[PDB]
């Protein structure tokens, strides 16, 4: 998540000030410069987990075609829920499952 | 209730094929494109315009043709002679002639002018067997037979030559 | 909309889009600012819709960083007409106005064609680079080719209006063709014989 | 620091013409801006009972004229009703009604319509001054408000779904006729008599 | 083929929104609503809408080959009015909890009866199944979407020449 | 790296076709069009972006 | 030397699989770019 | 039913079945068809007369432009503020190409909440001179888009006291979004704005509040008809 | 099912042809059958265009 100019809506920059030894975010179609709190100006990952278990909906308990199982809710301890494997498809993924539960829709694993 | 058995899938499909046919999907679409698609592929360009600033006095002339509805007609063969008369399937086959309609197109004629038209022939179109616009349409049963045609044709098929 | 850049390769993974009658391709960020949408804060809303997927943020980057030259609609609108594989030697106005009837039609032309009507062309374009950056991503499989579902097929109706659209378009142009040699004479035109 | 461009000072000296309101909103100068549906209507004009019933009009398509009663039905009216004790008061046809969950559903008669409320901020209402140029505000349009029919046994919804499903069963453009003679016979005979004045008109022409 | 119009007015009636009333940042959970291909709006209760378009399209309202697809995952809600879209028709199993019938073919000797006879108890042929609920035509995207059963003896829970069927455990139980 | 190219534009002044050769210097930023048979010179600034299309449309706005 | 810091986190398991060592890498981005770059290199022991 | 007596008659039965606010037995009674929930408050539906003279647009701030997302603008204007509440808008138009809206608002929180306060108590006819200066904050780009019908959209005003609700007609919608003046025109742009307006507050004439008064007897002719 | 990784759904058909095929494995035994036809049909002539060339 990066930050935009709060005045000219375009994208802030990190900059050094010589003088002063510090991160500076500033446009560049203007002269708005605000202070930078993370000293984390770039980060590249390169293996990652994002979009495994984040792919959740609310209403994913509608769904006819889901399978439905009868694993115990950590939060709700339902006798229903429905599984499903990772929603990330790449070649290397694991088969892992998710359940969720009909009340509190937690994500859980049988690890 | 009661269950619903085998026999009565039949029963339900044995509907199906009294309503729909085999071929109904082509009369379908034939009957669509000669009740709406001709008008609407006429209208799509409704206008031709030609103008005329005549200095030869600025007397600008605008020349604009209008297309107006569809008309359309039963099949009709026209022999040699000039007499024309109804033509069903069997004839063209027997002939090697096209089962073909005419179409007639509405145009009307403006000139405006500014200083500073009945039922035109465009062409015929073949007319699928059995469609809406067909002769066999109509005539039952016994009439099919006087024709020779077959009542067990379905239809679905142009006759071209 | 294609993605140039290889898998560490070609530097920066820029996005060009193809326009009709248009002769080179066009980054992205060029053509939203045309549409009439130049904060780049706005572009962002348009295309993500979740602040937290850096991944997608740091894809677009090097689009922004390209498109930065362009800092303006008519600028903007000047620049894609002066691609627009039009007559040569156009004055700017008429650039302009060329590039605003390419881009208000035949641009997605099937989702408009009236004028101050372009915002759902823009919230499209942000639909079709989400879809383009999420399969980029891995996140989701390229859409099948061989689903059936996605499939049409032409009966005696469609095929039939084709061919009779083409067969009309001639029927008008030989019209035309016969008034313009016929009006010289000044004749009352039958109306009847300028048919075949 | 983005400096203020204008330094001028420059001041005009208008003075605007302000009306008193019959109403005053009390405690937040909020509004809800609804979209008005196909099927509800708004008559601001007072409900004229004679000119009303001799102006009804009747249509040949079932679909249309269907429609039209329906709106004319469910149409937002007022009327002036006299009071027992001589005097004179506004009267209405609708109301709004708030249900235990805090719901709000518009009422026009027996028919209910739910209200749908989103939030939407930065949007407010102003008053155009047109023969000064200038727009005066008048207050902030906090929610949106879409109306929707409460149930699908209500008259209007089933009315609706009548119209529009028998609105699209219509559909036969091409008129039939029936062809007597030969459709290539004017081209023909026109072209016939045109060769006859060519001939005519170039022999008058080597001959002029 | 048939007109988009329609759809549009029931879709605005039910509580559909415009796109130029829609911001990312607030509805970022509203569910996107194509017709035709175009993005035409946002809704933020799918699942009812789905209902009612659904039913009205069994009710007869919505012309029957009109397709009706709800995409949980993406969180899409897309319809086609297109022409060339190939269908077929299938029964409807009563899928409503609320109901004593859930999980229930709808149709039943008496239109079994009913068409056989011709006429109804105040033409009965298949266009009348058809805009009674009972029979439904989905095409090759609606499929996507739904639980079909092989025979009516799937809809409830030692010989060497009959054929075995899938034993399908993987499942607790099915809707 | 400064480019050279010849170009099928009209020169205002001659009236010559085909006689409009471009040269644009992206290290410098600049962008030079010169009539091989006027040996006029016209210089515009140019961008990352720049084509002999845009150096073209800056002579012609210029011009007029 | 800039204030800019470049630092990059190795994966422990695959590290120790390929049977490698902190110091061999280190090295070997020192070899290929000389002294144009100060390098510094956790322990084994640290917990990343 | 389409026999012209019988939609009268429907008419005057709509008219007849209006559910008395104040009857809590008959308001408990009514019961929401799929909710099954009983009523709890009712109100009236009216048009409101002092207001159809006016011309109202519905004003939105578009992407960028929120006023809540500019946080200098929102903490120099107060962070309901009664300098939103009274801001001005001036459109002004060089050419058919260049235009633009003009905002103007107190900065000063006592004179806009005296002012406020001045404004929405306007039902005597004595008004005090309430020369108010207002200041220029910020220009916007803007497009409008017109109703084709006339009450295409209307905003609803509650009135507990009475039981009533006002609702007014909505003629069309104006979206602003946030424009970078270029910096070779702002030679021209300070000849086309002000850095203040003055404010004088004085009754109506009395012919322009007849000609208000005829344009209203289009609604209601039996409070307002001409003699 | 959605996700379902039983051998009855990917393809393994339990019965015999004197027992008889369910409806799904009768869909997925004409999946493989098209393969066949398809693979043969194609490969005839990258072959027959091989052995013309080593004939030349
Ligand atoms: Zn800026
Ligand atoms: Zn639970
Ligand atoms: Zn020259």
């Amino acid at each position: 998540s990066f930050r935009f100019c709060l005045e000219c809506n375009n994208m802030l920059y990190p900059k050094e000030d010589k003088e002063n030894q510090r991160l500076l975010y500033s446009c560049r179609n203007c002269d708005y410069t605000e202070l930078a709190e993370d000293p984390k100006v770039y980060r590249h990952e390169l293996i990652t987990n994002i979009g495994e278990t984040a792919g959740i909906v609310d209403d994913i308990g509608q769904d006819p075609t889901l399978p439905r199982s009868d694993k115990e809710c950590p939060e709700c301890h339902s006798r229903d829920c429905v599984f499903f494997q990772s929603q990330q498809r790449r070649k290397d993924t694991n088969m892992t499952l998710f359940y969720v539960c009909l009340n509190c829709k937690k994500t859980f694993r049988d690890e | 209730d009661d269950t619903i058995t085998t026999e009565d899938c039949w029963t339900v499909i044995s509907a199906f094929f009294e309503e729909k046919g085999l071929v109904s999907q082509q009369l379908d679409s034939f009957d669509e494109f000669m009740e709406t698609s001709i008008q609407d592929l006429v209208w799509e360009e409704p206008r031709l315009i030609l103008d005329q600033p005549a200095q030869h006095d600025n007397i600008n002339k605008r020349y604009e043709i209008r297309f107006g509805k569809i008309y359309l007609s039963r099949p009709t063969m026209t022999e040699a002679d000039g007499t024309t008369h109804a033509m069903f399937p069997q004839e063209a086959r027997l002939r090697n002639l096209t089962y073909s309609s005419p179409v007639y197109l509405d145009m009307e004629k403006s000139m405006f002018t500014s200083i500073d038209g009945n039922k035109v022939h465009i062409g015929k179109v073949p007319i699928m067997l059995r469609s809406k616009f067909c002769s066999l349409r109509t005539l039952d049963e016994v009439d099919l037979y006087k024709m020779k045609e077959c009542p067990y044709d379905m239809g679905g098929y142009f006759v071209i030559n | 909309i294609k993605l140039y850049g290889r898998e560490d390769k070609g530097t920066g993974r820029t996005i060009k889009a193809t326009l009709p009658y248009v002769k080179q391709d066009i980054p992205i960020v060029i053509v939203f600012r045309a549409l009439g949408v130049v904060p780049d804060g706005e572009i962002l809303q348009h295309i993500c819709y979740d602040e937290n997927d850096w991944q997608m943020l740091e894809m677009l980057k090097p689009c922004i960083e390209e498109g930065f030259v362009i800092q303006d609609k008519e600028v903007a609108l000047d620049f894609i007409g002066r691609r627009g594989s039009a007559a040569l030697g156009i004055r700017r106005e008429k650039r302009i106005q060329y590039a605003k009837d390419i881009l208000q039609k035949e641009l997605l032309p099937h989702i408009t064609q009236e004028e101050g009507f372009e915002t759902r062309k823009t919230f499209f374009l942000g639909y079709m680079v989400n879809r383009l950056l999420l399969c980029a991503l891995e996140r989701k499989d390229q859409d099948d080719r061989d689903h059936f579902g996605k499939k049409r097929l032409d009966l005696a109706g469609p095929l039939l209006a084709n061919l009779f659209r083409i067969l009309f378009r001639k029927l008008t142009r030989e019209i035309y063709r016969y008034m313009q040699r016929c009006i010289e004479t000044d004749r009352d035109f039958n109306l009847n014989l300028a048919v075949k | 620091h983005t400096k203020s461009v204008y330094d001028n000072g420059e001041t005009l000296d208008i003075s605007l013409p302000i009306h008193p309101k019959s109403h005053i909103p009390q405690g937040k100068q909020d509004r809800w801006v609804v979209k008005l549906p196909d099927f509800l209507d708004i008559n601001a004009e007072p409900f004229d009972p004679r000119p009303f019933e001799m102006n009804v009009k009747t249509h040949e398509d079932k679909n249309q004229e269907l429609l039209d009663k329906l709106i004319a039905v469910n149409t937002v009216r007022w009327r002036y009703a006299k009071s027992e004790t001589g005097g004179i008061f506004k009267e209405t046809n609708s109301q709004i009604i708030q249900w235990e969950d805090g719901t709000y559903s518009l009422r026009v008669g027996s028919e209910i319509f739910d209200m749908f409320t989103t939030n939407t901020d930065d949007n407010y209402l102003v008053s155009e001054h047109n023969e000064e140029g200038i727009l005066m505000t008048e207050s902030t349009l906090s929610k949106s408000v879409k109306l929707v029919p409460a149930s699908f046994q209500s008259t209007t919804h089933q009315k609706l779904a009548k119209a529009l499903s028998a609105k699209q069963k219509k559909e036969s453009y091409a008129r039939s006729v029936v062809t007597k003679e030969d459709p290539e016979e004017r081209q023909r005979r026109l072209e016939s008599q045109e060769n006859e004045r060519y001939r005519l008109e170039r022999r008058r022409k080597q001959a002029e | 083929g048939s007109p988009s119009e329609p759809i549009i007015n029931f879709l605005e009636e039910w509580g559909m929104e415009p796109l130029e009333d829609y911001d990312p940042a607030q509805h970022t959970k509203s569910t996107r609503i194509f017709v035709n291909g175009v993005w035409t709006g946002i809704h933020r209760d799918p699942s009812m809408l789905v209902s009612t378009m659904r039913d009205l399209r069994r009710s007869g309202a919505i012309s029957p080959e009109v397709s009706i697809i709800r995409d949980i995952r993406e969180r899409e809600f897309k319809i086609f009015t297109d022409v060339g879209r190939v269908y077929r028709p299938l029964f409807i199993v009563e899928d409503d909890e609320s109901k004593d019938n859930k999980g229930e073919l709808r149709i039943t000797k008496e239109h079994i009866r009913k068409i056989q006879q011709g006429y109804d108890d105040d033409v009965y042929g298949w266009s009348s199944l058809v805009t009674s609920g009972v029979i439904e035509y989905v095409d090759g995207e609606e499929e996507e979407t739904i639980m079909i059963a092989m025979t009516p003896e799937d809809l409830q829970t030692n010989d060497t020449a009959k054929r075995i069927k899938p034993e399908m455990s993987t499942s607790s139980h099915h809707t | 790296i400064k480019q050279k190219l010849e170009t099928q534009f009209t020169c205002l002044f001659c009236n010559h076709d085909n006689s409009v050769v471009c040269t644009l210097d992206k290290k410098n930023s600049i962008g030079l069009l010169e009539c091989k048979k006027c040996n006029l010179s016209f210089q515009a600034p140019i961008n990352s972006l720049s084509q002999p299309i845009d150096i073209y449309s800056d002579w012609i706005d210029a011009c007029e | 030397q800039s204030p800019w810091l470049l630092r990059l986190e190795l994966d422990r398991a695959r590290m120790l699989d390929k049977q490698l060592t902190m110091n061999q890498v280190a090295d070997k981005i020192s070899e290929v770019f000389s002294d144009d770059l100060f390098v510094m290199w956790s322990e084994d022991n640290a917990d990343k | 039913d389409t026999n012209p007596r019988s939609q009268l008659h429907s008419v005057e039965r709509t008219f007849d079945e209006v559910i008395d606010p104040r009857n809590k037995n008959r308001l408990q009674s009514l019961i929401h068809p799929r909710k099954k929930i009983k009523a709890v408050k009712a109100w009236h539906f009216f048009p409101d007369t002092s207001t159809f003279d006016q011309v109202f647009h519905s004003l939105k701030f578009v992407g960028s432009a929120s006023l809540s997302k500019d946080r200098p603008l929102n903490e120099q204007l107060g962070q309901v503020n009664a300098s939103i509440l009274t801001s001005l808008f001036k459109p002004i138009e060089i050419n058919p190409h260049n235009k633009w809206i003009s905002l103007y608002a107190v900065t000063d929180k006592l004179s806009a909440e005296s002012f406020r306060k001045s404004f929405n108590s306007i039902k005597d006819d004595n008004i005090v001179n309430r020369h108010v200066i207002y200041d220029h904050i910020k220009d916007f780009d803007q497009m409008f888009r017109g109703h084709k019908k006339l009450f295409e959209d209307f905003a609803i005003s509650f009135d507990d006291i009475s039981d009533r609700a006002f609702f007014v007609p909505i003629v069309g919608r104006l979206e602003l979004k946030k424009k970078r003046i270029v910096p070779g025109l702002v030679d021209m742009v300070n000849r086309t704005n002000y850095a203040h307006i003055r404010m004088d507050l004085r009754n109506p004439s009395t012919q322009e509040t007849a000609i208000r008064d005829s344009r209203r007897e289009q609604y209601d002719p039996v409070n307002y008809s001409s003699i | 099912t959605k996700d379902d990784f039983s051998p009855e759904s990917k393809g393994f058909v339990e019965n015999s042809y004197l027992r008889g095929l369910t409806p799904q494995e009768f869909f997925f035994h004409a999946m493989a059958g098209r393969e066949g036809l398809i693979d043969t049909a194609v490969k005839t002539a990258e072959t027959g265009y091989i052995q013309r060339r080593l004939v030349k």
